[PDB]
């Protein structure tokens, strides 16, 4: 390990610019449009067949 | 204060001295041997150490 290290102040300055960039709400934005490309695309082919 | 070897005659000395400055002044530069190089600047103690 390093030095003098602490795992309290050491995880807490490594994951501060990690909670700052909105990547925990971009993967639900995602997700519920996938969701919703999801019913009206198995939809889409079964009305056709 | 504590200030080692302050009345010696008729010797080299030893080597090494711990000599603390009175409490009007700092007294932090005998409390930087170890863990204390390139973590905490030149002004503070290490409390954790």
């Amino acid at each position: 390990t390093e030095t003098n290290l602490i795992p309290s102040h050491h995880y807490g300055k490594a994951f501060a610019p990690l909670f700052a960039s909105n990547a925990m709400f971009t993967r639900n934005q995602r997700a519920v449009i996938t969701r919703e490309a999801f019913v009206c695309a198995r939809s889409a082919v079964a009305q056709c067949q | 204060v504590c200030m080692t070897n302050w009345a010696s005659l008729g010797d080299e000395g030893r080597g090494l001295e711990v000599r603390l400055p009175p409490p009007t002044d700092s007294s932090v530069h005998a409390y930087k041997t170890v863990l204390s190089r390139g973590y905490i600047d030149n002004a503070q103690f290490n409390p954790l150490a």
